[PDB]
């Protein structure tokens, strides 16, 4: 039995938690910020599984997928008033970026509402001690059954989809995979362990990506038509997130054709990208694991640096400012700055969460506070998630026998579950807000077994007698601390009740007017004719064997129309001995 | 169950282990020491090693004065250096099915093996032990390449001739097996068939076997190798430092439960003091700067160099020596420092949270940004204009017969203002030195070596302690050097076990518990019949489906025992029906007669036999009285 | 002589782990007999068969199979060891000296009929194993020891069986099958088509390789080569990269194809997907694949033109080298119209020497329509010689060709590239410098087929071309200029 419950990203992108119960473990998958609304609902509702009291004895181990706002969101909330003194199980890469840009958005919020209540400094650094960093393809356990087990996936640096097996049952979650390969990152690999539950992201899935190529073909000719008409090409995107890769492709761009224009770079993580993309290659792209001695691909002698004083300048100008979905203020100074223009451009970088001004001109309006649009978007789509062929990629490599569809919306919902029906043939469920999901899982019980039994079976198994029932046999011992099959003459030995040969005898009483010497040569004849595929043989002292089964002419009776015929046979053989008397009783030919 | 031994170098080793099905060959080392029998390769030629006189036999009949050549009354042989090989005929190495890998250290014999045998499998390894194995590669074969030298010396393999040939010569085991280098093409398809693989990756092989890693220390990626299946685990252990190092510390927790301890890879000298060492390294480097001349350090281009620049630079800072420049000569000397920056994950714990703030966790870059350590791949350009007398140069192979290390070794080794810094294990020092001799180089043999030592290993071994240990008897017998002394030996109580080179060893532990997997309408449709109290017992009968090693049991003979008391027997069939049933005894068995159906039984001790006439109703109601009165197995 | 000395000493020391295994590898490791009395010894290897610790048995039978090797021996070292293995059938160390003894013999010299590769063949497969210990080995012998060109039962009912070993070796066996001919059937198509899922690696390489054999045996099924083409393609997408490499080099093999699903290969998809994952492997195993199925078919060659354009940013100098063949080699009746400044742009490197000679052999046998891209190479190349003064050879070469190819398109640029101002006089440019001779070889080479070209010259041009043509005769033609008749 094992359950899951989504504590948001059922049906929604943002506030993505998700708590799983698999024989009595109960595990956080994901816990990130809804990255909208400001009241109190953008943090999970945590008196959901307590309400007033402790959550070190329900919940066991914290696993985070990288280091999205939306999935390394809510962090100090679980580990300050909340409270969590356990684990919290989480990568290197995401354990050295999710820090400082908390941070970041810390300084977003307290100069957005200038508000004491959303968190310190003290506190972070505090649920920043107590994290458990993992490595690559790798197991932990966490107490003594619960194995949690890393696999690269590429979505950001340190992105990885988790795999959690108790006992012999394993729940995949996929947080934001891409199986499409990125220029620095690279694929997804998950090694088909048939799998119980998949977890899987389907932010992309009505639209079928092409390749790459078409992606940065199509923004970098509308960049330089941009360029040509004088625009200044400001990109509304976040932080390292799918910004190294925006910068290397400007950056390739503008080295080799050698225009000029002042391009610069968002203060605060400014010199952070730079000295953390040179410390993680192992989790990069096998390009660059390669092609990294010959000088800093990571470092770009193009880009500058920007300050809140270069906003006015004319001419052309392409710098971009965090965050993506245009609701940190930085960037909506700039956007308020610079919305009564026709001539610059403004973009969207990926998805958008609802609520937000990124959905808000994804829509198509105008006012905005009445901020009217005179600006030109595109959708340029380089968020790293994977498509619909992703989507059958990950899930017919992996083939689990469910899976749980996650961070989306309804229409590719439904368009993503009647493909997988359709095709593959798995249980594919809704998940929303607030309900429990129940798999009946199937159990599984490992017992031992003596070398002897299956040196015998392959013996027999090997030779042309397969396809057929053969009927393996011995016997179960419980100790409650291991559950044991033995063989039954090792059993025999073992428990000490010792060999117990068994001796069936029986007297066929036949009347008929034959001679007791021409009665047991019938008996013979009929049994070798009866009993096809059946070792029977006469012995030379007038006795009948087959298999096991001894038939001796005994010695006449008192009466003179019955005649006696011993048949003896063990109890290995007692569905044959039973079939020969039936046979016996029915009567020899005449 | 069985152990093959190729490698007889204590720490170079190569042990086949055919377990269930597995063919686990662990670790290739290629043992360079008979290198040390040859003449340097110089990449400019000297007039002093053109001009040595050639030895004579006094027999005089072999032509071999252009064979081998001496030099203060040591000879050696003048071809291309020869590398010794394990045993690729003992066992048809097509047949190995996977390959394991300890450290870089033990890889350099990796092409051989995977491109001159047939093997047709796939080698596991940690991608550091597999990058700075590629660049040891590319170091071995870039310096043996540089000038060629023609393999013309075959005639002092015969075995007339080389018993006849003097010390240290007749020290040589199976000349005929040495195999000159390798080159490019096995270089890549050698680092094609190996795989990548994590610290205690949980990974499974061919559906049998479970292997795994564990962390070393020895090294920046060593790794410590079990194979286990459910029930059993044998454990192989190849280079270790519980002593204070850089890389991710070692494991205690995997090997304990485990049968066998495999020990190889133990220090060289046991007889050290590492910290002490290092400060004597210090104390030496910093008086012959001071008298003012170079220091020479014959250093591999990864490993321990990367500890000793730390202090080096550390010293600095204690000495005002700043003016005494750093050098690192080396044709991969980039990509080494580029690749000890990187692969920091796989440091120590206050090593990742070092690199929790962003710094570098190797402190040779603050020697780059302060313009101390200067890395050129050769002399061969820039190391030309940018020499400075005095220095301190770290230079190529340390086995001090090819590289850049025998031009420094020469041109310089003609003072004794100037000193020579051997600082590295499993090389002996009065033997790299027996070609330049005579010789006015001061030299210092200053060892580091971090595999630990007898105590620690005693201690490992209470610690841990298994049913079975597997060694060299390199560790048994005291060693030829301090041979008077008992004490650093391996010090257990079990009877050890001693290894030679190319030998057999059955490991005296028999399989006999294997692992059996059932679907659940099997284990719902059997019941538990308790007949003696704490011991259960229950009825199976199914199929068994086969499929990838992991046996499975599906749906598609039981026996009786106890005896049967006589007189229930009788008082239940009087019970059940049946009537005048007469009972007498005997010696040990009793005679009961049911005058229907003509039944006689007899009961003895462990013995029933009923005898009846032509009936099946009567019989199988027998049958099922009788089976319901005893216990079933 | 030597032989018995050594069994003479085997005999007389008799330790069991010690001497038998040194002397073997000694015996090993020294030399070759070379001679027929090394039979003679094997009846000695006949002698030390009887014995106890049986892996000196399977080195003494590796040091048989080693001189059956030599082709000393023939028909009496085969009956021996049928005999070892009819008699010594002792577990699987002793299975696996038998059965390398009889690969060795089967295929030591003779491999022919009566009782030389049948009656072995026979005694293999009836002396097949409980678990491993001949399984895949004794697959492999009857593999090599092909019956009578009608046996392929055994090998079918086993791509079912436990191990995926012994699956790779039955493999491989019906691989040695199809080498040696033998008309393979059709019902393993339909075993291998059920062979690709085995969730496991190793098979899958090679069962894409099945999948290719059958399917170049004969397209008959329903179409046939189009749904193994799709498995194929669909094997692409493995997550395992050696599986990749296989899967398309194994398509690499292929020749024939329906052109229809050729094209469904790259929209509504494996070669936008086969590219951009892997080393030079997985990319060079691909793009050799679209070199073969751009020459096959004379049809489809703009979309393999545009997606090998995109990807001249690998840097990889062997996927730089290897690209520019791939595309050199397609280059017949195809015409660039947007993607020429890409692929002279790369030529921009600082020293690149393969890469810039393949450069400009693949800048002489290209083939362009438009006016402004000969403007943009001839300016890119003639940047490119002053910044390497060094290939002028080369690049002579390569524009002798380049107006060999088509002299029609460079008509309109020669009032432009040289100056040719209406009423000034025209100086007289320098002779020496090596870079007006270039664009000059161009012009006439250029100028031996079109008739509107003498007209446009100056005198000056005239002489210049007396010097070239009687300088550098193998790089100008000859004209039928007046000045040079
Ligand atoms: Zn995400
Ligand atoms: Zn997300």
């Amino acid at each position: 039995e094992i359950r899951v419950t989504p504590l948001g990203a059922g049906q929604d992108v943002g506030r993505s938690c998700i708590l799983v119960s698999i024989a009595g473990k109960n595990v956080m998958l994901d816990c990130g910020m809804h990255m909208g609304f400001n009241d109190d609902r953008r943090f999970p509702d945590f008196s959901y599984i307590t309400q007033n009291g402790r959550l070190t004895d329900f919940l066991d181990c914290v696993i985070i997928s990288h280091f999205h706002l939306d999935h390394c969101g809510a962090l100090p909330y679980f580990s300050e008033m909340v409270g969590y003194d356990g684990p919290i199980y989480m990568t290197h890469p995401t354990q050295a970026i999710c820090p400082i840009l908390l941070e970041d958005y810390r300084k977003i919020a307290v100069d957005k509402k200038g508000e004491a209540n959303f968190f310190t400094s003290q506190m972070i650094k505090d649920c920043m001690k107590k994290v458990v960093a993992v490595h690559l393809h790798q197991t932990v356990q966490v107490d003594d059954e619960l194995e949690i087990k890393a696999y690269y996936a590429g979505h950001v640096l340190g992105a990885a989809m988790f795999q959690i097996k108790v006992g012999s049952e394993s729940v995949v979650y996929t947080g934001d995979y891409n199986m499409t390969p990125d220029r620095h990152l690279g694929a997804a690999w998950i090694d088909k362990c048939r799998p119980n539950l998949l977890i899987t992201e389907s932010t992309y899935a009505t639209t079928i990506r092409d390749s790459k190529r078409c992606r940065e073909r199509d923004f970098l000719k509308k960049v330089h038509e941009t360029v040509e008409r004088g625009g200044k090409v400001l990109i509304p995107v976040f932080a390292l997130g799918r910004a190294q890769e925006l910068c290397i492709l400007l950056e390739t761009f503008w080295e080799r054709m050698n225009l000029k224009v002042p391009i610069y770079f968002s203060t605060g993580l400014t010199e952070k990208a730079n000295h953390y993309y040179k410390l993680f290659i192992p989790w990069t792209n096998q390009k660059i694991r390669k092609t990294f001695v010959q000088r800093n691909m990571f470092e770009f002698k193009h880009i500058k640096a920007f300050d809140r004083a270069f906003a006015d300048n004319p001419g052309p100008m392409v710098v971009f400012a965090t965050p993506g979905m245009l609701h940190a203020g930085q960037s909506l100074q700039i956007f308020r700055k610079w919305a009564g223009n026709e001539k610059n451009m403004v973009i969207m970088p990926g998805y958008c969460v609802q609520g937000t001004v990124g959905h808000k001109i994804l829509s198509g309006q105008r006012k905005l506070e009445v901020l009217e649009v005179k600006m030109q978007v595109e959708y340029m789509s380089f968020s790293a998630h994977a498509d619909a062929k992703g989507i059958m990629q990950l899930v017919g490599q992996a083939e689990p026998e469910s899976v749980l569809l996650v961070h989306g919306e309804a229409k590719k919902m439904e368009f993503l579950k009647q493909k997988i029906e359709q095709e593959l043939r798995v249980n594919c469920y809704m998940p929303a807000n607030g309900e429990t999901v129940t798999l009946p899982t199937s159990p599984s019980i490992p017992v031992g077994i003596s070398l002897g039994l299956l040196k015998r079976e392959m013996a027999q198994g090997l030779l042309p007698e397969a396809k057929k029932p053969r009927l393996l046999h011995g016997t179960l011992i419980m100790k409650d601390s291991n559950f044991r099959l033995v063989s039954s003459e090792q059993a025999l030995k073992e428990l000490g009740l010792a060999e117990h040969q068994l001796r069936f005898t029986c007297r066929v009483h036949l009347h008929d007017t034959r001679k007791e010497q021409e009665t047991a040569l019938r008996v013979y004849s009929h049994l070798k004719s009866v009993l096809k595929d059946h070792c029977v043989q006469h012995l030379p002292d007038g006795s009948v064997t087959v298999e096991s089964v001894l038939l001796q002419a005994a010695a006449p009776s008192e009466d003179p129309g019955t005649k006696v015929l011993l048949v003896s046979w063990t109890y290995q053989d007692e569905e044959l001995g039973s079939f020969l008397t039936s046979l016996l009783k029915k009567g020899l030919p005449q | 169950m069985k152990l093959y031994c190729l490698s007889g170098h204590p720490t170079l080793p190569c042990n086949v282990l055919k377990f269930k099905s597995t063919t686990i060959m662990l670790d290739c080392g290629l043992d360079m020491t008979s290198t040390l029998n040859f003449l340097p390769l110089p990449l400019v030629q000297s007039p002093r090693l053109s001009n040595l006189p050639g030895w004579s036999l006094k027999d005089g009949n072999a032509f071999l004065d252009k064979e081998l050549k001496e030099c203060s009354g040591h000879v050696f042989v003048d071809s291309v250096p020869e590398f010794c090989l394990p045993e690729t005929e003992l066992i048809d190495l097509s047949t190995v099915d996977v390959i394991l890998i300890s450290n870089y250290h033990c890889m350099m014999a990796l092409p051989y093996i995977t491109e001159h045998t047939g093997f047709t499998g796939t080698v596991y390894a940690t991608e550091p032990t597999v990058q700075i194995g590629r660049l040891l590669m590319e170091e071995l074969v870039n310096f043996i390449e540089r000038v060629p030298k023609a393999q013309s010396a075959s005639l002092w393999k015969n075995k007339d001739i080389q018993r006849l040939l003097p010390s240290p010569l007749k020290d040589a085991v199976e000349v005929s097996t040495w195999r000159r280098c390798y080159t490019m093409q096995e270089v890549n398809s050698a680092l094609s068939k190996i795989q990548l693989v994590g610290y205690s990756q949980k990974i499974e092989l061919f559906g049998a076997v479970q292997v795994t890693p564990l962390s070393s220390g020895y090294a920046l990626g060593s790794s410590n190798w079990i194979i286990q299946s459910h029930y059993e685990k044998v454990s192989y252990v190849s280079g270790s430092s519980l002593l204070t190092t850089h890389p991710q510390p070692m494991d205690q927790a995997s090997l304990k439960n485990s049968d066998v301890l495999v020990l190889t890879g133990l220090t060289q000298i046991p007889t050290a003091n590492p910290d002490g060492m290092v400060g004597e390294f210090c104390s030496n480097l910093a008086l012959t700067v001071r008298n003012g001349g170079n220091v020479l350090v014959p250093c591999y281009p990864s490993g321990v160099i990367y500890d000793l620049l730390e202090c080096l630079y550390q010293y600095i800072d204690s000495a005002g020596l700043s003016s005494v420049p750093l050098y690192f000569i080396s044709p991969v000397a980039n990509s080494s420092l580029e690749f000890s920056q990187i692969f920091a994950e796989w440091l120590c714990h206050n090593k990742q949270s070092k690199v929790y703030l962003p710094e570098p966790p190797f402190p040779h870059a603050e020697l780059i940004q302060t313009n101390k350590l200067k890395h050129y791949p050769s002399i061969h350009g820039d190391f030309s204009n940018d020499f400075r007398q005095p220095c301190v140069v770290f230079t190529g192979h340390p086995s001090l017969r090819f590289g850049d290390v025998v031009h420094f070794m020469e041109l310089w080794g003609k003072s004794s203002l100037n000193t020579v810094i051997f600082t590295e294990p499993d090389f002996s020092y009065l033997e790299a030195l027996a070609p330049y001799q005579p010789l006015a180089m001061k030299c210092i043999y200053c060892p580091i070596d971090t595999r630990l030592n007898f105590i620690q290993v005693s201690k490992l071994l209470k610690e841990v302690q298994p049913l079975h240990v597997v060694c060299p008897e390199q560790y048994t017998q005291p060693p030829p050097a301090q041979s008077h002394r008992m004490d650093l030996m391996i010090d257990c109580q079990p009877p050890a076990m001693s290894y030679r080179r190319a030998e057999v060893l059955a490991l005296p532990f028999k399989r006999r518990y294997e692992k059996i997997e059932i679907m659940p309408e099997l284990a719902d449709s059997l019941v538990p019949m308790e007949i003696k109290p704490g011991i259960s017992l229950a009825t199976v009968s199914a199929v068994l489906h086969t499929k990838d090693n992991k046996h499975l049991l599906q749906p598609p003979k039981p026996l009786l025992s106890g005896s049967i008391p006589v007189e229930q027997f009788v008082q239940t069939l009087e019970k059940h029906g049946f009537s005048d049933i007469k009972v007498e005894d005997t010696a040990k068995g009793h005679i009961v007669l049911l005058q229907e159906a003509e039944t006689l039984i007899q009961i003895e001790e462990d013995s029933t036999h009923i005898i009846c006439d032509n009936d099946e109703m009567l019989r199988v109601r027998l049958r099922d009285l009788v089976l319901k009165f005893l216990q079933k197995f | 002589p030597s032989k018995s000395a050594a069994l003479h000493i085997d005999l007389c020391k008799a330790t069991s782990p010690a001497d038998a295994l040194q002397y073997l590898l000694q015996f090993a490791r020294k030399p070759v007999e070379a001679e027929s009395v090394e039979g003679v010894v094997r009846i000695l290897l006949e002698h030390y068969y009887k014995e106890n610790d049986p892996s000196v048995r399977l080195k003494i039978a590796s040091l048989l199979g080693l001189l059956s090797k030599t082709a000393g021996f023939s028909p009496d070292c085969i009956m021996d060891d049928a005999i070892n293995i009819l008699q010594n059938e002792k577990s699987h160390q002793v299975l696996a000296q038998l059965l390398d003894t009889l690969l060795a013999i089967g295929t030591k010299l003779p491999e022919n009929q009566a009782i030389q590769m049948r009656l072995v063949d026979v005694a293999c497969k009836h002396l097949t194993d409980t678990s491993h210990g001949v399984r895949n080995k004794c697959l492999q012998l009857l593999g090599n020891l092909g019956s009578l060109e009608k046996v392929q039962k055994i090998i079918g009912d086993y791509f079912s069986d436990q191990d995926p070993r012994v699956r790779t070796a039955a493999i491989k066996a019906m691989l040695q099958l199809h080498e040696r001919g033998l008309k393979l059937h059709q019902t393993i198509y339909n075993q291998a088509c059920k062979l690709l899922s085995d969730d496991y690696e190793q098979v899958r390489s090679a069962a894409v390789q099945l999948i290719w054999v059958v399917s170049q045996l004969y397209p008959e099924s329903i179409r046939l080569v189009d749904d193994a083409f799709g498995k194929i393609c669909h094997m692409v997408s493995d997550g395992s990269w050696v599986v990749r490499v296989q899967a398309a080099k194994l398509l690499g093999s292929m020749e024939q194809v329906s052109s229809h699903f050729l094209e469904q290969t790259l929209d509504k998809g494996a070669f936008v997907h086969g590219l951009e994952d892997e080393m030079y492997e997985v990319r060079i195993a691909a793009v050799e694949a679209l070199c073969m199925l751009a020459q096959s078919s004379p049809s489809f060659a703009e979309k393999c033109l545009d997606f090998l354009v995109d990807m001249f940013n690998d840097e990889i100098e062997e996927v730089r080298l290897q690209s520019i063949h791939t595309m050199r080699k397609i280059s017949n009746n195809i015409t660039l119209r947007e993607d020429q400044l890409d692929t002279v742009l790369a030529v921009l490197e600082d020293s690149s020497r393969d890469i810039r000679e393949a450069l400009h052999e693949l800048l002489c046998c290209t083939n362009v329509s438009t006016k402004e891209g000969i403007h943009l190479a001839l300016v890119e190349l003639l940047k490119n010689l002053t910044k390497y003064p060094t290939d002028r050879d080369s690049i002579w070469k390569c524009l002798k060709f380049l107006g060999s190819r088509h002299p029609t398109l460079v008509l309109p640029l020669v009032p432009e590239l040289l100056s040719t101002h209406p009423f000034f006089d025209t100086a007289e440019p320098d002779m020496d410098d090596p870079a007006y001779i270039a664009v000059l070889v161009l012009i006439f080479n250029a100028a031996k087929t079109c008739p509107t070209m003498p007209a446009l010259f100056s005198d000056h041009t005239f002489r210049h071309y007396a010097y070239l043509r009687d300088s550098l005769s193998h790089l100008v033609p000859a004209l039928r200029l007046p000045g040079r008749k």
